[PDB]
């Protein structure tokens, strides 16, 4: 129904209020400085890498893989032989008289066999993913997730990996064929979902069905 | 030299266009001593090794 | 079914929290380098 | 769910300069690329045809 | 699934400089290209059509 | 499986710059090409034609 | 049958863990060589 109470995507308050700055110190200077988060060093020509764990990092998924195979076989074979003595002179008579010596035989064989497969899958894309742990040796584990829901139902694109450091491009960016252990994962939910499996009827006879 | 820059933080995109005048490319031979001991010092021989005219005051990275 | 509670291919948290640096020492430095690996 | 799996033997000096390596280079090569699902499921044979395209006579 | 075994002698001066040899080449070359599966199973003849092959007059 | 052999004998001042030999320069050559499997047998005459073909009259 | 459990072309684990390098020895030096074979 669409009078049942269902929570939204995004919850929780969706302002915020701007907090009234500290009172100015009365030395003599006109700058003054609010509490300043002292974050570590940063280089300055080095391009933004992620380096820390919570750091954020742009995956183009771009897959593209294509197999297939395919094999046959085949035979045959014919033969026909024949032998007939239409008019036997009276000397041989006794050997090849009354057609007890004509002849006739035909024979076939034949097989013919063949069979293929083939698979495909494509993806394209993008997402930004967080590094979650750094490890012995500077690879980064990435996790990701983003979730949309226009007017119906709800879509999500989940995304885990590892990365290597100097593979990440000068716009702070991967594409998806260099991230090792790559899960990629696009779901949804809703009524838009569900038409989309199969019936159990249907599901049990597609396994358990003779042919 | 994109090895290195990459090494060092740097990553420039690949399938660009890139020429250089002040750099060269080199050999180092050395003579490695009797009884050498780690943390002393030798005199190496630089020479170009491509299309170069010359290496008068260059510096071995 | 669609119903069935299934785990998703992608599992544990989908995000990471930043952790606040350590505290600079006293000396009279500016540049100041977390524990390096 | 569709995996992808690799298993082989590299020689170091075979490794282009954008740490990249043709399949036809590696030594025991062992892919795979399945899947799992009722799209896989509908690619078996029944189990009646699998058994006659093994005992039948012709 | 695929198959695909190789066997054989190779003298060291016929490798090329990419680390290449063509395999006629090759001394005692033993080469396999076979498969299992149903799709493989498709494609032997059945038991009584290969007795009639052999065993059949004509 | 398909078997391809050759036996000779070759005389050294016939080997080309690149260790090869025309089949033509073998003095006692003896080259093989066959088979097994059901694609061979397929190939053989029946044991029937076999012998009329021998001990027909005509 | 899709039901019944196969094993993979591709046994075995599909990851690796990177290993923590040895520490380096304090002689005066910054060049630290992990045992080479
Ligand atoms: C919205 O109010 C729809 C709820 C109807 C569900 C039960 C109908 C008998
Ligand atoms: C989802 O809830 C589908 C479950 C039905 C399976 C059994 C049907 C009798
Ligand atoms: C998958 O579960 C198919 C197993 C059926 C084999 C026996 C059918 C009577």
């Amino acid at each position: 129904c669409a009078w049942i109470p269902a929570k939204p995507l995004v919850q929780g308050a969706t302002t915020a209020q701007p907090i009234p700055g500290p009172v100015p110190v009365a030395n003599g200077s006109i700058f003054q400085s609010a509490q300043p988060i002292n974050y570590g060093y940063q280089p300055l020509f080095e391009d933004r890498r992620p380096r820390n764990i919570g750091d954020t990092l742009t995956i183009v998924l771009q897959e593209n893989v294509s197999a297939s195979k395919s094999s046959s076989a085949n035979a045959s074979r014919d033969g026909k032989t024949s032998f007939g003595f239409d008019t036997v002179p009276r000397y041989l008579q006794g050997l090849f008289g009354n057609s007890r010596a004509d002849m006739e035989a035909s024979g076939g064989n034949s097989f013919n066999g063949k069979g293929g497969a083939n698979a495909s899958n494509t993806f394209s894309g993008t997402l930004t993913v967080t590094v979650d742990q750094v490890l012995a040796n500077g690879n980064l584990h990435v996790v990701g997730e983003k979730q949309i829901a226009i007017n119906q139902g709800t879509e999500f694109i989940r995304f885990s990996g590892v990365v290597n450091p100097r593979t990440i491009s000068g716009s702070n960016s991967v594409p998806s064929t260099q991230v090792a252990d790559a899960r990629i994962e696009y779901v949804g939910n809703g009524y838009i979902n569900e038409a989309q499996n199969m019936g159990w009827l249907q599901r049990f006879f597609l396994n358990l069905s003779p042919m | 030299l994109n090895n290195m820059l990459s090494q060092l933080g740097i990553t420039v995109p690949t399938g660009t266009n890139m020429q250089l005048k002040n750099v060269a490319a080199v050999m180092v031979t050395a003579s490695y001593p009797p009884f050498a001991r780690q943390g002393q010092t030798i005199d190496v021989v630089v020479s170009s090794m491509g299309n170069a005219k010359s290496l008068r005051g260059g510096t071995l990275l």
